[PDB]
């Protein structure tokens, strides 16, 4: 999420913002620091967790060839679910 | 897109801005990457 | 009131200025083509009283279209030197905004904006011909928001 | 040469180069040094540079060669060669619709003679190749610079010489004219190491050191 | 085959003579030369009234670049550089390092504008339609600094174009 | 700040100075050299302006990308002076109006802007302030200019104690109003001189020389509380001088001697001008004001810099005033002016 | 993997203490000053100079001939090495002179009061090499590690 | 080995002659240049620069060497009668614009880390 730091300026999703006493700070005044509101590891932790009745399951990231190349996601382990390394869905095998 | 609108997303600027620049809300380029090297601090308390 | 009398005559030398803008016939490169089609049918910048003209003493505005050489660099000056004033630049393409696809060269200076001032930057390799157009309206805009005698009125 | 993707063989073409390439060398045996023809058909003529003239005024006017035309006029720099540059000759004959490529050596010191008296086109080949490479060229009408600017110092176009110069160009108020300092990159070009570690082409392969 | 442009013999004829003489005199040729333009006179000009009027473009227009999202809103980037090896001007910048989340994520995505030659090569390369060229073309600034873009910037206008975005990569992608 | 701005680079268009620089006055003369030095070398420098942005465009080529930034800013509105302030390491005062306007006179030009400066350069963190005073800055002056810069002089050394105070003498170079000035009486046939010019002395000073001690202030560290007196390497009488430009300039030179009090009812007439007037009764003062000699403070010699000769430099400020006949005359053609023995 | 530490804890300027007596940064100039100065006012035996362990050859003679020019001999390591005998007066006494590659050719190895694993890793897997292809025979008289 | 083909001069006494006949040119020249180009420096800030640029190569001893070095100075002799050069290429010889860098060790010591 968005939040300022201290001084009041805002903090980007990488985590970057300028010290109290940055001359670079001069950049923006006048002006606006453009940031963008949407932080993408806010979104992806609302989306649901994914339940599936098999050892392994593929995701192609929605949309077919829109998505990203096919990956096949192992989901043996109960403690966590799988991960896509691509677009962060996650699966969860049905009552293990 | 009053036929044919396009596809809904939680993202998309629900208010569209036309071009900004030479205004207070142009855009200033920054480094997005945080401070490499860290300096070493000295302790606040003398030795003495 | 004085202040309302300035403000008037501001508007209407700052109309004459964008409505008579007058480019000088100046073109380097891949860019200048584009430049053209600006000219062309379709477009007709003329419409919009933007007359190409040779002479940099008959010039108001200075469109870098292309790449600008070190070798060039010295000239350029020289005809940006000699434009009466007010004049301004427009600077067109990826070459004269920062060196585009031959930044790295020996021999090529890495953005007009090293040798002249630049008002209004026109991205693209090469912005189409409407591209172009949008940065001349654009430098309309721009004097049109000039202060020059209001800032006089009040020294 | 059915196969869709592959680029068929013209061995009629192969035939005749190798045959003119003997041709050649058994006219001019105190020139040649090497005559070779690649599998696309682009015979090759490696000669001694004190045979410039001879070898081109035989290849212009001979009547089983007329090559009229200087297609184009070129140095390569090697620098582990002994002999750095490379200076690289391509004919065309209209008369037998065919190509020929002579090539021949020199280092920065040794002139090469000027072949402006065979082909008017080698004029401005060998400005060029002066300007960029620093080969003179002997008994040329002019010879200078024709791409670099004004005063330049070094020749770009040597595998030594860096991408992006030594000098570079700004417009200084103080002295109200343009000038020349060390070059300061904003952002240094990015060296990629692109090379893969496996061989491509067997082929090719060197013999072992 | 080849033809003959300016290969031809006048007649002779005391007919042929005297229409060649009453074209010099009369000056004839020059007069349909003004009979030329006075057709054009009365067409129709081919002049569109911008910016009430727009150019026809087509989905495939590489216009300026945006950084696009998963319908989830997760960024499709995940730092893998293609991009950034292929591009021929070396406009992008890229660093990368695991998110918060464990994520292959970006820290820095820079297009330098003005060293971009928009040919759509990063587009072509990436794996995952992440780093597109938009439909946008018109977005000239009054400084150099406002054509530097980051990784804020790149997601800005992939968020405000996705709309037409979205829509043109489905008019093209099996072109593709 | 203990760990201030480190240095990078081999002093060129985009390294990294570690100055980070204020100037005030940059649209003028002094301004534009010494923005191009610190730009020069890589420095950030903000400029606030009061004129159209127009009138900053020469300014733009001096710096590489987002070295050069320029704000809006009010000489009676502290708020504005603290925005343009508020971040950098060294201010420089380049402020100053050679005539009075109906909204601002010497007195609000040469000591509130330079006090209301200092204090909230104080205020804000600043550590080096650079104030460019007069040489003939004295209270006891008949110029009203004159007086107001040694009383400005002194309120900055109060609200600032660690200021530079720079006190130059007539500064000429190409956009000089010294030079340039003398050059253009020609358009009144003759140069009318009180006592013909011969009882006053001046010592001018090559701009670069100026900019450069100015530059040189910043880096130094013993230049914190100190005052300098800039001034050239010789002395002229007022006749001898004006004679050489007209000579450089090669144009005829008809002076005659004209009494004091009809001398200021030119100047005057000359002050209706509803714009920048030609003359003025002021600076027909400092044009006949003798410069002073002031060896207990520091000089050029002292930040390092040679005072450069006026014989080697006016052909650069002059050549323009020559027609065509006398363009390509070079510099070895005039022999230099008399100089008054040290 | 250690490398990373390289961007942490740095000396990045020059440092001298302040009236309070804390450390403050200031100039080459000044910091080589203050160092110059006692230097000068002391000479022989009140100076001495220790030496880490990642120091480097150059700065080690650079050293030894500053402190060299103001007769002093005190140029000591953080690193014990008995001088009794011959001391440092032969390279043979302190150095390893199997070389490493030379532990291939060893039949019998006697290590005292070492734990190569630790101290030296590539060492120690030199060593098991030889255990593994030449069959040698190691013997240890020390802490029995692993 | 060793035998090599000459491109003007076969000796440096031979070689020398074109150099001496080179700086006459340029000497000759100065006056001129420092005229059209309406410089502001001296002719003897410009001759003094031509005798600094030929000290400059002093310690050649290879005849070839020499002869490219006159083949080069005499093309520069030639864009500048002709006035092919514009003034700022005849005075990127004077470097006015850079800062004089140091040179002995503590000066280039406190600015960076350049031999
Ligand atoms: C392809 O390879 C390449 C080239 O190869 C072609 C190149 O070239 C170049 C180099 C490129 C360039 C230098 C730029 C090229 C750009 C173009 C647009 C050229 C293409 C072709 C054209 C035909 C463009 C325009 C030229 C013409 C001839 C069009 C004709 C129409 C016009 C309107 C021009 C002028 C005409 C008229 C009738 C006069 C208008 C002029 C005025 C000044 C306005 C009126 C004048 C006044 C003085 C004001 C009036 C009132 C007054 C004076 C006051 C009276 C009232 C009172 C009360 C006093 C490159 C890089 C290249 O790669
Ligand atoms: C012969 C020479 C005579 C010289 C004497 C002075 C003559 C002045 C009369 C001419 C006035 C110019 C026409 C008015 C401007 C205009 O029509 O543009 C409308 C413009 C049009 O707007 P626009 O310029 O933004 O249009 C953009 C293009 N479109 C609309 C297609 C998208 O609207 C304005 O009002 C802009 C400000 C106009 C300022 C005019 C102030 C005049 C006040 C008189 C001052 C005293 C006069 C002496
Ligand atoms: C055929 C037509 C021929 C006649 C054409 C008549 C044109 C009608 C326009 C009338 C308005 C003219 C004003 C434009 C003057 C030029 C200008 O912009 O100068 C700005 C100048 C700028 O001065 P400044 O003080 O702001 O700054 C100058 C210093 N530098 C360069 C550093 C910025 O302002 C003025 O001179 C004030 C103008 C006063 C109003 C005009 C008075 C004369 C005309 C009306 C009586
Ligand atoms: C029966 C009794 C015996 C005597 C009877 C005689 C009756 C006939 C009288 C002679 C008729 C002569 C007609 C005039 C000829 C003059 C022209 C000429 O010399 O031609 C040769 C000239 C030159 O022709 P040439 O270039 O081919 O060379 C001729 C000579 N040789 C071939 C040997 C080199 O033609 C021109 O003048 C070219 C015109 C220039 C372009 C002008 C633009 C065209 C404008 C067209 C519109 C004109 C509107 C005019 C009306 C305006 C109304 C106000
Ligand atoms: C605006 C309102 C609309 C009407 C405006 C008038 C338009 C007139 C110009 C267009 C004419 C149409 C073009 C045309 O047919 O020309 C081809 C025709 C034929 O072109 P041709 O060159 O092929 O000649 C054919 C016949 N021979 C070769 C034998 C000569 O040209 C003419 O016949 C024009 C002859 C007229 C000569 C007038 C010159 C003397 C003028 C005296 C003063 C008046
Ligand atoms: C019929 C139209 C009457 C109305 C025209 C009014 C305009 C007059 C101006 C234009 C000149 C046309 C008048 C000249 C006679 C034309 C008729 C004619 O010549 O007879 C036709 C006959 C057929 O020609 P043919 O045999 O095919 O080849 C020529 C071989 N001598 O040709 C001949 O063989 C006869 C011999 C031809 C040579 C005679 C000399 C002709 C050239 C002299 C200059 C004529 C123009 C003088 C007036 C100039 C002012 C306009
Ligand atoms: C009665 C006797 C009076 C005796 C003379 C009194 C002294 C008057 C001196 C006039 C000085 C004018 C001047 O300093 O220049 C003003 C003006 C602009 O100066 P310029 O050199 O052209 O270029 C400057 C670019 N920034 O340059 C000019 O406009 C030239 C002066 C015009 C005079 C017209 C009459
Ligand atoms: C209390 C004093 C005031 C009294 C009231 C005055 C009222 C106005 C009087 C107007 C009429 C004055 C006539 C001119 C006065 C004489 C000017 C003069 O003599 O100076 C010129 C001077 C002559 O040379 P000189 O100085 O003697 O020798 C050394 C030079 N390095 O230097 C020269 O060599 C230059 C020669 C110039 C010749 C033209 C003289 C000026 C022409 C008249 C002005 C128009
Ligand atoms: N012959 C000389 O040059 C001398 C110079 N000095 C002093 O050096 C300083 C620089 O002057 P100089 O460069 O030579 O000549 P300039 O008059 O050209 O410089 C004046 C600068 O100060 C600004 N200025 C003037 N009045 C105001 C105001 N009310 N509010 C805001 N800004 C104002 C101007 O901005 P804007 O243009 O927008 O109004 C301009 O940028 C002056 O203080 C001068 O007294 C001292 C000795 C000799
Ligand atoms: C042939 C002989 C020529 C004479 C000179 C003519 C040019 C100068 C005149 C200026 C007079 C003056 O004083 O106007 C100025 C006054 C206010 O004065 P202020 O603010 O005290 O100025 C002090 C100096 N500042 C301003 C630098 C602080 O503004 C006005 O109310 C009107 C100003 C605009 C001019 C109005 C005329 C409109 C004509 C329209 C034509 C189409
Ligand atoms: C009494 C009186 O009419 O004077 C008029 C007043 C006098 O100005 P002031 O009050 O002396 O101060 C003025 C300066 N200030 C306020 C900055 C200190 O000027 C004006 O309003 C402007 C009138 C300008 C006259 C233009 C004539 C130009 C002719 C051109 C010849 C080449
Ligand atoms: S910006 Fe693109 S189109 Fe324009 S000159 Fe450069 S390469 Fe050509
Ligand atoms: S469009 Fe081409 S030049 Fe521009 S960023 Fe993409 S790959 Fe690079
Ligand atoms: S934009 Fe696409 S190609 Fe570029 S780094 Fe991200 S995922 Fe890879
Ligand atoms: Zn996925």
């Amino acid at each position: 999420g968005v939040r300022t730091s201290p001084t009041g300026e805002k903090v980007t999703h990488t985590g970057q913002v300028y010290d109290d006493g940055d001359y670079r700070k001069v950049r923006f005044v006048g002006r606006q620091k453009e940031v963008n509101e949407n932080f993408a590891i806010d979104l992806i932790a609302e989306q649901p967790v994914s339940q599936v009745g098999s050892r392994v399951i593929s995701c192609d990231g929605g949309g077919g060839a829109l998505g990203h190349p096919r990956v096949y996601i192992n989901l043996d382990k109960e403690t966590k679910t799988g991960t896509c390394g691509y677009c962060g869905l996650q699966f969860r095998q049905q009552h293990h | 897109p009053t036929v044919k609108p396009p596809t809904a997303r939680k993202f998309i600027w629900t208010n569209h801005k036309f071009n900004l620049s030479g205004t207070p809300q142009q855009y200033v380029p920054y480094s997005t990457t945080r401070k490499k090297i860290q300096e070493w601090v000295p302790p606040s308390t003398p030795y003495k | 009131r004085g202040e309302y009398v300035v403000a008037k005559l501001d508007d209407l030398i700052n109309w004459a200025r964008r409505s008579s803008l007058w480019p000088m016939t100046f073109g380097l490169a891949c860019c200048a083509v584009e430049m053209m089609h600006m000219a062309a049918p379709r477009y007709d910048m003329d419409r919009f009283g933007v007359v190409f003209r040779a002479s940099p003493r008959q010039s108001d505005v200075m469109i870098v279209a292309g790449t600008l050489t070190n070798k060039m660099a010295p000239a350029l000056r020289k005809v940006y030197d000699q434009m009466p004033e007010p004049r301004y630049v427009v600077s067109m393409g990826s070459c004269a905004n920062g060196g585009g696809y031959y930044h790295y060269s020996y021999s090529v200076v890495r953005g007009c904006d090293r040798i002249v001032p630049v008002d209004i930057y026109v991205p693209g390799c090469p912005p189409t011909a409407e591209a172009l157009l949008y940065g001349i309206l654009q430098l309309q805009k721009k004097i049109k928001r000039e202060k020059r005698l209001r800032i006089w009125y009040r020294r | 040469d059915t196969r869709p993707t592959v680029r068929p063989r013209n061995d009629v073409a192969h035939k005749q180069l190798s045959a003119f390439g003997e041709y050649v060398a058994e006219i001019l045996p105190k020139y040649v040094q090497q005559v070779q023809v690649s599998c696309f058909n682009e015979l090759e003529i490696c000669i001694h540079p004190d045979g410039v003239i001879p070898v081109l005024t035989f290849l212009r006017d001979h009547s089983n060669a007329q090559f009229k035309s200087l297609a184009d006029l070129t140095a390569v720099d090697i620098p582990t060669r002994q002999n750095r540059f490379e200076i690289v000759y391509n004919l065309l004959s209209l008369r037998f619709n065919s190509r020929i490529r002579v090539k021949t050596y020199t280092d920065e010191l040794t002139p090469i003679e000027s072949s402006v008296p065979v082909y008017k086109a080698a004029n401005w080949y060998e400005r060029e190749i002066w300007d960029m490479f620093g080969v003179f060229f002997a008994n040329h009408p002019d010879l200078r610079r024709i791409l670099t600017d004004y005063g330049f110092e070094g020749h770009p176009f040597r595998k030594d010489f860096p991408l992006s110069g030594y000098v570079e160009l700004r417009y200084d108020d103080e002295v109200k004219r343009v000038v020349a300092e060390p070059v300061e990159l904003a952002q240094e070009f990015r060296k990629f190491d692109l090379n893969s570690p496996w061989e491509a082409f067997p082929a090719y392969r060197q013999p072992p050191e | 085959t080849y033809k003959y442009v300016n290969l031809r013999e006048p007649s002779m004829d005391m007919k042929s003579v005297t229409d060649r003489a009453a074209q010099t005199l009369l000056w004839t040729e020059l007069i349909r030369g003004l009979g030329m333009t006075l057709s054009y006179l009365f067409r129709e000009p081919a002049t569109i009234n911008y910016p009430f009027e727009k150019g026809p473009l087509s989905p495939r227009f590489r216009g300026e670049h945006a950084l696009r999202r998963y319908p989830s809103g997760e960024e499709r980037c995940i730092a893998c550089k293609l991009c950034e090896a292929v591009c021929p001007a070396q406009a992008i910048t890229i660093e990368a390092e695991p998110r918060a989340d464990g994520s292959r994520r970006t820290t820095r995505y820079d297009i330098d504008m003005t060293k971009c030659i928009y040919c759509g090569f990063c587009q072509e390369a990436c794996p995952v339609d992440a780093i597109v060229e938009g439909p946008n073309f018109e977005f000239s600034t009054e400084t150099h600094e406002e054509l530097l873009y980051n990784k804020e910037k790149l997601l800005n206008n992939g968020d405000k174009w996705e709309a037409e975005i979205a829509a043109n990569i489905q008019a093209d992608y099996l072109y593709r | 700040l203990h760990h201030a701005v480190i240095p990078h680079g081999k002093g060129g268009r985009s390294s990294v100075s570690g100055i980070v620089a204020t100037v005030f006055g940059a649209t003028g003369f002094l301004g534009r050299y010494v923005v191009n030095h610190l730009g020069r070398m890589g420095s950030q420098v903000i400029v606030p302006h009061r004129c159209e942005p127009y009138d900053t465009m020469h300014l733009r080529p001096m710096g590489d990308l987002g070295q050069i930034i320029f704000m809006d800013w009010n000489g009676r509105d502290k708020d504005s002076i603290r925005r343009a302030v508020e971040h950098s390491s060294v201010v420089i005062n380049l402020v100053g109006r050679e005539w009075e306007t109906q909204n601002f006179d010497f007195e609000d030009v040469f000591v509130k802007i330079p006090q209301a400066i200092a204090q909230v350069s104080k205020e804000a963190g600043v550590e080096k302030f650079i104030h460019i005073s007069h040489l003939n800055a004295d209270i006891k002056s008949s110029s009203k200019y004159l007086r107001s810069k040694a009383v400005g002089e002194k309120e900055v050394r109060e609200t600032f104690p660690e200021a530079t105070i720079i006190k130059p003498a007539e500064i000429f170079g190409r956009e000089d109003r010294f030079l340039n000035y003398f050059a253009n009486i020609r358009w009144f046939g003759g140069v009318p001189l009180i006592s013909l010019g011969k009882k006053t002395v001046k010592q001018p000073v090559y701009i670069v020389d100026v900019t450069k001690g100015i530059i040189n202030a910043i880096k130094d560290p013993d230049a914190r509380g100190k005052t300098f007196a800039f001034v050239g390497p010789s002395r002229y009488l007022l006749f001898d001088l004006v004679q050489y430009v007209f000579a450089v300039a090669h144009r005829p030179f008809l002076p005659y001697p004209l009494p004091h009090f009809a001398y200021r009812w030119i100047g005057r007439l000359f002050e209706i001008s509803p714009f920048e007037p030609w003359t003025t009764r002021d600076k027909v003062e400092r044009i006949h004001t003798t410069d002073k000699i002031l060896p207990h403070l520091p000089g050029l010699e002292d930040l390092g810099v040679e005072a450069t000769p006026l014989e080697l430099k006016a052909i650069e400020v002059l050549r323009r005033h020559r027609t065509y006949r006398w363009l390509s005359s070079e510099i070895e053609d005039v022999q230099p002016a008399k100089t008054i023995p040290t | 993997f250690a490398y990373d530490g390289l961007k942490r804890q740095r000396l990045t300027e020059p440092m001298v203490r302040n009236e309070k007596g804390l450390l403050t940064h200031t100039t080459w100039e000044d910091a080589l000053s203050r160092v110059a100065g006692m230097l000068q006012s002391f000479q022989g035996n009140d100076v001495a100079a220790i030496a880490g362990g990642l120091v480097d050859a150059e700065a080690l003679i650079a050293l030894k001939d500053l402190l060299n020019r103001v007769d002093s001999d005190t140029l000591c390591t953080e690193e014990v090495f008995p001088t009794a005998g011959a001391g440092t007066d032969l390279r043979s006494n302190y150095l390893l002179n199997t070389t490493i590659a030379g532990v291939e050719e060893a039949d019998v190895v006697l290590l005292v009061g070492t734990n190569p694993r630790f101290e030296a890793p590539l060492f120690n897997a030199r060593i098991r090499k030889s255990w593994l292809h030449n069959d040698l025979k190691v013997a240890l008289i020390g802490s029995p590690v692993d | 080995s060793t035998s090599v083909k000459p491109i003007f001069s076969r000796d440096m006494n031979e070689a020398k002659r074109r150099v001496r006949e080179l700086y006459r040119a340029w000497y000759r020249e100065v006056p001129n240049t420092v005229h059209l180009f309406q410089l502001d420096i001296s002719v003897k800030q410009g001759r003094d620069k031509v005798r600094e640029m030929f000290k400059k190569n002093a310690h050649i001893t290879d005849p070839r060497v020499v002869d490219l070095l006159v083949i080069k100075g005499k093309m520069e002799l030639e864009e500048t009668i002709k006035v092919w050069k514009q003034r700022t290429h005849v005075m990127r010889f004077f470097h006015e614009t850079e800062a004089p860098r140091p040179k002995d060790f503590l000066s280039k010591f406190y600015v960076g880390h350049d031999p």
